[PDB]
């Protein structure tokens, strides 16, 4: 496992780019984050161990392991839902649309962490690592999205910190493999 | 034990403050037998496309909260391939897995009864509306919780399958229901076999300044399903 | 067949297997089974 | 235990229980997750025959890459043997802490004018290897070019490229791509830090056997590792190199590209 | 023999002027093997709800008739529970049974070629429109029958599976097709595996005063179907 | 069942009967005729030893043909790997729907003046293979030419031609010479139709290792398939090609030459 | 004898036979013998 650079937005710099925010809500069913699952693609995954070795090769196959850890106080509670959406359109726009695909419900307690497995659902035996559309039309190989929503709410005692952080880990599963070595563009 | 994991089709649920699992009338869901069957055409059994968890929109436990309910299979009649199979066929049969979630700190107190009732009619009024009798996936409010909406004492609801969520002890409730009727199969659009009711019996209170906004969330799976009599799609 | 005297002369190895990764992935003193909870 | 293919997949049914909880984990312990696919969803049987050979050390490392490129000045030049000037092979070798390997070297040479325009002209060249403590030649005609003890290769710009193998030549039990220490006792100077003198094995020196008129040699060297062994994988390099003999770098506030918001893919 | 009866799910077809049945490349439709499979999730196999005859709207054999075509599975993408299963899933695989009907008296003469072609592209024009490439359940006209819409001779189409309807001999044609592709499964909404083409090679003529209005009718069944990768519903 | 020669012929006598009618047929059924020679005339014995080997897939496909021909501009050029520019090998591969094969590539290179007149001058050239997502060189002296991961071949215009084998490299279980579909989801544009991105495997890039004065390289590439397998024979192409990446064509009212009347041979 | 490691290196195949063409020439569900009439 290695950490994902998930909070990659303009005003966010250094170690702060590894944290996902949570906070106490005043309305229902809201969205926490989204990302494309494609491991060789430019974006949050590209700096990870799994990302750097995938950028040494042209083709990939196998299941992925995504794992999340909660870093609030002992007294903080909540539940969240994490979903994988296979290819065919845009990212799902609501919690009803997301929960029709592969998903988990996570309850924060003693065991700090949870795994979602993104299983290999593909037409062919392998996919391309780039998704670059200007020459080879390789957007053909796009692999789907992962998204996170509130199931209930984050709840705290009086005078506590009303904002908390999650950390996100990615790794390959034992059916994973790579073909055709090429020069790392970084 | 207090930990649990439920897995159906492409879906999984976890909890860390459970209180066992109830299996209604000591029976799990099961198939229709050759001695008990009547319709002669070959049934459809969709498998993992129908038999998986769906999550309904959430409800807030307000100051004024009297309670809320859902009808099965009405609530899931327009969701996914459970919905489409139910519209295209004349007859349906099947059981349910149900999981209710509500979390709050060690600085909160309150208690909910979570109860599944067979053949529950709404009858505080001369003529129930279609809105009150089939409220869809949003559900509807209890206006008469003490008489259980039906002219019986609330206190005697524990003859039906139930659990409690007591905020000092647990944060979730789990029920498994088999198919119940006086016939082997029935219309999905004209008759509701079960109702799921959630009623506060001790009101929500907390240490001054604690988080006030507390949702309740319902997640449901069809289980052991079969359909007969295919035609065009039809709805009420 | 090798034509030269010293082994640095020989061609590339053909033993291209992998092995169990637990020395890097799970290097812990006490075992934690898949179906159990980790901390007890 | 050793494997020649990736793992298969078995059939899996639904589960409703308190007794088995594979999705719950504790990252604090330092272990990577052990949830299998079959535990998390209902699966089908798949017999998977994909192989693992392109990602072996021989697979990843076993191909030639550029290490040196230079021209002669007054009929001579020399090169300190060290893989730091060209970053592509440098960035691959720093994925391991310690390695043992043999090397196959390939030499390609040609004649150019003073305007660096190539010339159709065949000439004899000589390459000499000079280990530390041996005297290097001063110019094109010095008497160290007798080469009676030092190894040489002699060849012509109109034959195919020159090539030789070399064995594992360190005084240590492996080469080192990281070294947290100083060169010698009583010299904590900042230029004495993070160099191992044990990887330094000497120079190559090149000449034309006879004087060219106006023209010069241009020369390129490619290196290929063989029979790799490797210990203790390192984090991969993520900032530009600056210097040939040190790991020095400049900081910056990100590694990947930015986006408009965390909720937009 | 010249009589036939085809039965699938709740549907049956009969004919009295058949000419045997073709089974393309000597293969019947079949399931995906464990050695050849790649997607790891458990597939959906709907059975009798998808695998049954559907009838498309009819076409008139006019004086000016040059020919007509259909794309599979495009033509059935919005019909019944075949349609709904194909929209809800990422991947699909399956074969087909096809039956073409056209009847006329002993006082009429004419001949149609009925041909199924794998991987057929439309390319008489620099840039085919979405209407011409995916014409739905109504199908679309042949504008270039002599070059078979693709830059080959019409005369050499008999390398693909086919029958003739010759009005002195028969009134129906029947083809059975297995799944063909370079991969084990594929997207139903982005790629069409087969095209069904109907082309007049001898024009329709009759004794003076005979019935002039003569329809052609196409009836199609999915066969041996499976789906993977469930999500929300998606269309082009 | 498998055969190494064509069919023999047996003796046949006269027949007068109601019971056996091999000349009558029904083309409506979709089957080709089964009347044998011996059924239709009186025949003699012939032992026929003609073989069938020149019409096997290895027989028909197993020989080299031209795929690319270009010159360098400012000491560089690149080529998208695709067999559409030269119609003879294109027209043969479109006789099958799906095929698997290995390829043997041969490279022939020479020096020309600015008037495209050949020059007696020997020079070093380099060819680099750049898969999709890798950075291609910008010019003759860019640092992507180190080639430490990407494969290269280096050679000289005065040696014999360069040659390498390549295995079956698609992500699919076969290549496809017809594809009735679109490149990606949510893009039904008419330029996105009938291309499979899965056959696209990248570029070749070519340079001279050093700058020529006034002259240029001219380069030709030949490809030969090996170990062919093939499925689902197609109707042969019968109109001119127009474009490299599409099957577009123009219509015309005949295929063979005309004659004065149907009764005159 | 093969001199190289990968099978793409090997020379052309020498198994140049033909086979029975009935999968393309007579792909029909019910058999129609030579001496009989086809439609009955
Ligand atoms: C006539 C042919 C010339 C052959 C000369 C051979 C000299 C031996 C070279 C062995 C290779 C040494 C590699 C060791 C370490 C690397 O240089 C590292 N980058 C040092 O930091
Ligand atoms: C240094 C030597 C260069 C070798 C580069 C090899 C790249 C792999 C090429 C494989 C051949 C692909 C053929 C596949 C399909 C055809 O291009 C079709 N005409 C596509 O429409
Ligand atoms: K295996
Ligand atoms: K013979």
């Amino acid at each position: 496992e290695s950490l994902v650079e998930i909070n990659n937005v303009s005003g966010v710099e250094g170690v702060a780019r590894y944290r996902i925010p949570l906070n106490v809500q005043d309305a229902m069913d809201g969205q926490i984050m989204a990302v494309r699952v494609d491991p060789g693609a430019d974006g949050p995954m590209q700096s990870t161990l799994l990302g750097v070795f995938t950028r040494y090769y042209t083709q990939w196959s196998g299941s992925l392991d995504f794992t999340f850890m909660f870093c609030g106080t002992f007294m903080t509670t909540g539940k969240v839902i994490i979903a994988y959406t296979p290819p065919g359109g845009d990212q799902p726009g609501s919690r009803q649309q997301a929960m029709l695909g592969t998903h988990v419900v996570w309850d924060f307690g003693l065991q700090s962490s949870i795994t979602l497995v993104v299983p290999w659902i593909s037409s062919g035996h392998f996919r391309g690592t780039s998704l670059d559309n200007t020459i080879y039309k390789y957007r053909y190989y796009e692999a789907g999205y992962i998204t996170m929503w509130y199931q209930t709410n984050m709840v705290v005692p009086p005078n506590f910190p009303t904002e908390a952080s999650i950390l996100m880990f990615v790794a390959a599963q034992p059916n994973f493999s790579l073909r055709i070595l090429k020069d790392r563009p970084d | 034990d207090r930990v649990a994991q439920l897995t159906l089709g492409n879906s999984t649920i976890t909890t860390q403050e459970a209180a066992n699992i109830v299996v209604a009338y000591g029976r799990w869901p099961s198939g229709l037998r050759d001695t008990d069957a009547t319709a002669v055409d070959k049934p459809t059994q969709p498998g993992v496309s129908a038999e998986r968890f769906y999550t309904l929109p959430s409800v807030q436990w307000t100051t004024s909260f009297t309670g809320h309910y859902w009808k099965l299979p009405d609530a899931l009649s327009d969701l996914g391939l459970f919905g489409q199979n139910l519209q295209f066929h004349y007859l349906y049969r099947g059981g349910w897995a149900i999981h209710v979630q509500c979390n709050a700190t060690k600085f909160h107190q309150g208690t909910l009864l979570v109860v599944a009732v067979p053949e529950h009619k709404i009858q505080a009024q001369s003529n129930p509306s279609f809105g009150r009798t089939n409220p869809g996936e949003a559900g509807a409010a209890c206006q008469f919780p003490f008489t259980f909406e039906d002219g019986t004492a609330l206190g005697n609801a524990l003859i039906y399958p139930h659990q409690w969520i007591n905020l000092r002890t647990n944060n979730s409730a789990t029920l498994v229901l088999p198919y119940v009727n006086a016939i082997p199969m029935d219309s999905g659009i004209k008759h509701n076999n079960w109702t799921l009711l959630v009623i506060p019996i001790v009101p929500l209170e907390y240490a001054v300044g604690a988080t006030t906004f507390v949702p309740i969330t319902v997640t449901i799976a069809p289980m052991c399903t079969e359909y007969n009599g295919l035609r065009a799609a039809v709805t009420q | 067949i090798n034509y030269y005297e010293n082994a640095a002369s020989n061609s590339l190895n053909k033993q291209d297997f992998t092995q169990d990764p637990d020395k890097f992935t799970r290097p812990v003193a006490d075992i934690m089974k898949e179906a159990a909870v980790p901390l007890k | 235990t050793i494997k020649n293919t990736v793992e298969n997949t078995v059939e899996s049914t639904h589960s409703i229980s308190t007794e088995a909880t594979p999705a719950l984990q504790a990252a604090e312990t330092g272990a990577t997750s052990n949830a299998s696919d079959e535990s998390m969803i209902e699966t089908r049987n798949v017999v998977n025959t994909h192989g693992v050979a392109e990602t072996s050390l021989e697979g990843f490392y076993g191909r030639a890459g550029l290490v040196a490129m230079f021209t002669t000045e007054g009929g001579i030049r020399s090169w300190y043997i060290n893989f730091g000037k060209y970053v592509q092979l440098r960035a691959k070798l720093e994925l391991l802490t310690y390695a043992r390997f043999d090397v196959e070297f390939t030499i390609v040479a040609q004649v150019v004018d003073e305007q660096a325009k190539v010339k159709d002209f065949n000439v004899d060249y000589q390459v000499m290897y000079v280990p530390p403590g041996a005297s290097a030649p001063d110019g094109q005609d010095s008497f160290q070019w007798q080469s009676s003890c030092n190894p040489s290769v002699i060849s012509n710009t109109g034959l195919p490229p020159a090539r030789v193998s070399v064995p594992f030549m360190s005084s240590a039990n492996a080469y080192s791509f990281s070294y947290d220490g100083y060169i010698q006792f009583g010299d904590t100077s900042s230029s004495s830090y993070g160099i191992l003198p044990i990887h330094y094995l000497g120079q190559l020196v090149v000449r034309t056997c006879e004087d060219l008129d106006s023209a010069r040699l241009r020369v390129r060297i490619y290196a290929k590792p063989k029979h790799m062994r490797g210990w203790i994988p390192r984090s991969p390099r993520m900032r530009p190199y600056v210097s040939r003999f040190t790991g020095i770098y400049t900081d910056a506030p990100s590694f990947c590209v930015n986006r408009e918001s965390i909720t937009t893919a």
